[PDB]
């Protein structure tokens, strides 16, 4: 009832990886330092997928 | 026996120094002007060991920093209107020191190994104090020669705390970015990523009290301040592993305990206060003791007009026994003294905030301090506390990564709608938005629920 | 030879004096080894005679054995160790040479923090020892080990008498002070009765270690509300009551109080006026008060903090505490070393009252004015920022006390003869409002 | 006066400590330390009931 | 102010220089990333990116990183002179700079001149 009373904009939390955001870090780690590069294919590594719809 | 001293003499009395690499740094800065600026944040005059280079390094300084070029020229010229070419050993010596080192690039290696051997030739020469102090006292108890030996050794370790950060280009800020992320990511994340305040509508604002982070607390008084940071206190400890550090100035340990025992047990502070507690009373302060004593992760320390440096000393004491600390809390930062700053209250109160948000960094904790609103707030009584309320006693605003502030519609219209409600205003958040927390306030159990 | 070992202390620092009136002060009362036990260990004593007595000494009362100059001397002689400490003549020495008792405490502190000297200056040659020769060791390498070992230093004399901090020692001092009130008559108050039940019932009385602000504008009766909660302790405790009275001459507070408890005239009092009944009243009050002698009133103008402590402690000392003391006006006092800031030295009063509660255990009660910007509102109560523009002097008080009359601003108040009493800041109890009866004939304030 | 000294319910306070007390503070001692547990049993030794 | 940065970075050759006195270079660059990608700010702090956000990031990433034409510096309480020497320190590497931004005047600090805030 809280939450419904003062609702400030609805939270819902969708944050699952797109392959799509793996493949733009990888895209980027090609032109990233050593120390960017190896952060960005770390990330690219979680990007998991979850992909759905069809 | 008598050829004994004379080599312990002079293996003794020569302290640690490097003069081919203060020649370099020298030679160096000589050949190309431009690496001052790197040179500069390494080393400093007092570093070098031999009193010519010290004089030397002096000149290229004083040359550099006006912008004119250094040159052999100049820096004779130099020493030469100062009368100390002599004391250097002469235009020849200056350029024995250009043609002894005609490598480039190692100038920064050098001015490395100049500044580690002042470190130690520093270290050596506070042992000796010490040394001298316990030898001879003057009237100095052990504590004082102590909390001297602690204060000269932490000394040298501040000086080398923060050496090479001057360079901060995108490449290395987008690395330290990623690997935050990274490490969010590593961990459950289900709305708080930083200690939990034990709120759920509060975490949904400010996802937790946030590791680094300076939290000032501010309400007038009876607003229920402390009571409100104390459940912040209780919910870290009761969460969290590490411990939970508490600074009480104003109030007694003994004071807090009892307060902790009526918010998590619900008995009526008065109870406690009074000893009226019934078989069920008992019963809940009995099992709330229980696990208390089975967690231990928490310290009170009641110590008056503790200064930042004894906050910071024993902070880092406990941090260390447990590999680091789930909160610090200070009760009142304005109860907090500075020696060195007694002529100005207000520059006493911001210098003792820029050392609690460094202290926050320093051991990746979140550090919460208790502040006053200024009086001039009474004056108005038509709406609700702002930041210029704070900015009146110590421009603390600058310096705190959040702030809140406590609000009871009841203590100033008895009749209000809203009693046994608290108002939790966020004045400022770095990581957040700003606004507005309900929260119930069960002032009986010097409690605030969600 | 002899300018060259003059300059050179190689002696490090010792008290071989104290050492042997911890060893003779055991010998002469057993029972106090489980405190010394606590301070100092055998390692502790520079003098290896001293430590392989102090070891004799530990092996006997660990074993629950009587430690008497005999025994001690037996002991020693089984291990061959009687002649490496002078003999049975040196044992004897040593319980002779210190003939005081109650002092061991303090010996033994002396040789702990001797042993703590000489362990950092072990700790500083070692260091100076690797700075000179660090065989290896980069210089973080070498900051880490000295931070190593002078935090080892720091460690063994950390939670030495107790150690408030951890959990188990709050845990012990929380059963002791409650068993302390359930010893003690609690019919709704634990501290120095105000004589209020009303007043009671919100605050459990005024406890031991708070400092007591209350504040209000004049003639609201603050002088006299303060007085009578001095006469109630006064009446209520054998412990003497200590007045400060800053503003009024001593016989005038006594004139009051003979016109508060004795319910006559003030100002038959001051005329001199006074019929045969009145006269009884009087002279049966101070009767009372002549039997009590519980009272002490300083009327010195312009204290400093320091005084008032050093009366304090004077009188504390004759009785074994002190039931209440009052400060009259805590503006009225003085701070020579903050005469270039009133608020700083305001505070710093307000500080000092504070650290004298603690100090001694005892309510301290300090008079304040309310700020001159109160009447330019004249709307409502009194609250704590009327004394914020003060000195700040809230953030020290754990009780404040304000002192409002309706009749004083209305004339025509339906409360004529009510002073509201307003709980503005309470550490052990709730805020709110208290009505007490105003006398102003009599000076005092009744439920 | 008396009607607004003693107004909201009869104040009279009886606070003697009851064996139930006593019974719980040695159960606790029990668990406690060689140190807190002497403090348990001193104050279950001063709860004082002696029914039956 | 960061918009007038972020012009200066995308239209200069010479780099951009932050004095951050406030907040962290993480947090500049969270903001910069929501302005220049035009991505909700609150989706950037939660993580909730949808597939078209996280292209949009990446690339406004990827031209950042191709410039290379700006430093933050988030050192806390600054004074004048090593504002000026920082300063000097980047712009000999470029010849120049193309814009000084410096977070909050008030944050900065004049140990000579402690004695007066309004000097
Ligand atoms: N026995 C009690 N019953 C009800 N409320 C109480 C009791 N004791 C204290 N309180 C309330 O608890 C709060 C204590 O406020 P506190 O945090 O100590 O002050 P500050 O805001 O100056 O730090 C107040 O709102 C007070 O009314
Ligand atoms: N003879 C008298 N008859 C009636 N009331 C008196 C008499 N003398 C003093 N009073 C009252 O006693 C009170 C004295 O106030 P006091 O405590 O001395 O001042 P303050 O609040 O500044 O400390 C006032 O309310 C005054 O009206
Ligand atoms: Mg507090
Ligand atoms: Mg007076």
């Amino acid at each position: 009832s809280k939450i419904t009373s003062e609702d400030a904009r609805a939270a819902n939390p969708r944050p699952p990886l797109s392959e799509h955001a793996a493949h733009v870090l990888l895209a980027i780690a090609d032109q990233a330092s050593d120390k960017v590069k190896k952060r960005l294919q770390s990330l690219a590594r979680l990007a998991k997928a979850n992909q759905k719809d069809d | 026996n008598r050829k004994i001293p004379d080599a312990q003499v002079d293996a003794i009395k020569v302290p640690p120094h490097s003069l081919e690499a203060e020649q370099s740094v020298i030679g160096g800065l000589l050949l190309d002007n431009e690496r001052w600026d790197t040179v500069s944040e390494h080393v400093m005059t007092q570093d070098f060991y031999s009193r010519p280079h010290r004089l030397i390094f002096d000149g290229v300084k004083s040359i550099l920093e006006a912008g004119k070029p250094l040159d052999l020229i100049t820096l004779s010229e130099y020493l030469e209107q100062r009368e100390q070419l002599e004391d250097v050993g002469g235009f020849a010596y200056l350029a024995d020191l250009a043609k002894n080192t005609p490598s480039a690039a190692n100038i920064n290696a050098y001015a490395e190994i100049v500044a580690e051997r002042a470190l130690v030739r520093n270290l050596i020469g506070v042992a000796n104090e010490i040394a001298d102090a316990g030898y001879d006292p003057q009237g100095r108890n052990a504590e004082d020669l102590l909390d001297l030996a602690e204060s000269k050794v932490f000394a040298i370790a501040e000086a080398r705390t923060s050496e090479n950060e001057g360079p901060k280009n995108v490449d290395s800020i987008l690395e330290r970015t990623l690997e935050r992320i990274e490490l969010l990511y590593k961990t459950p994340q289900d709305g708080v990523t930083g200690v939990n305040t034990g709120f759920t509508d509060l975490n949904k604002k400010t996802a937790g009290l946030q590791g680094s982070d300076l939290i000032i607390v501010a309400a007038r008084p009876s607003m229920g301040k402390t009571t409100f940071a104390m459940n912040l206190c209780e919910n870290a400890a009761m969460e969290q592993d590490k411990p939970v550090l508490i600074f009480s100035l104003e109030m007694p340990a003994e004071q807090i305990m009892m307060r902790m025992l009526a918010s998590l047990s619900r008995v009526d502070q008065t109870k406690i206060r009074t000893g009226q507690l019934d078989d069920e009373d008992w019963a809940r302060i009995s099992s709330t003791m229980g696990i208390l004593m089975e967690k231990k992760n928490m310290y009170i320390d009641d110590s008056s007009g503790l200064t930042p440096t004894e906050v910071r000393s024993r902070a880092r004491r406990i941090a260390r026994e447990h590999g680091g600390l789930s909160l610090i809390m200070v009760d009142y930062l304005q109860l907090m003294r500075v020696p060195a700053l007694t002529d100005n209250r207000t520059l006493e109160i911001a210098e003792i905030s820029r050392s609690l948000k460094a202290l926050a960094k320093e051991l990746n904790v979140p550090v919460v301090a208790l502040s006053q609103l200024n009086r001039s707030l009474e004056q108005r009584a038509d709406k609700r506390p702002v930041n210029s309320d704070l900015r009146e006693s110590g421009s603390i605003e600058q310096d705190a990564d959040l702030i809140m502030f406590i609000y009871r519609d009841e203590v100033y219209h008895p009749d209000s709608p809203l009693k046994g409600t608290a108002e939790i205003i966020i004045g400022k958040q770095r990581n957040g938005p700003i606004g507005s927390v309900r929260l119930t306030f069960q002032g009986h159990y010097s409690r605030f629920d969600n």
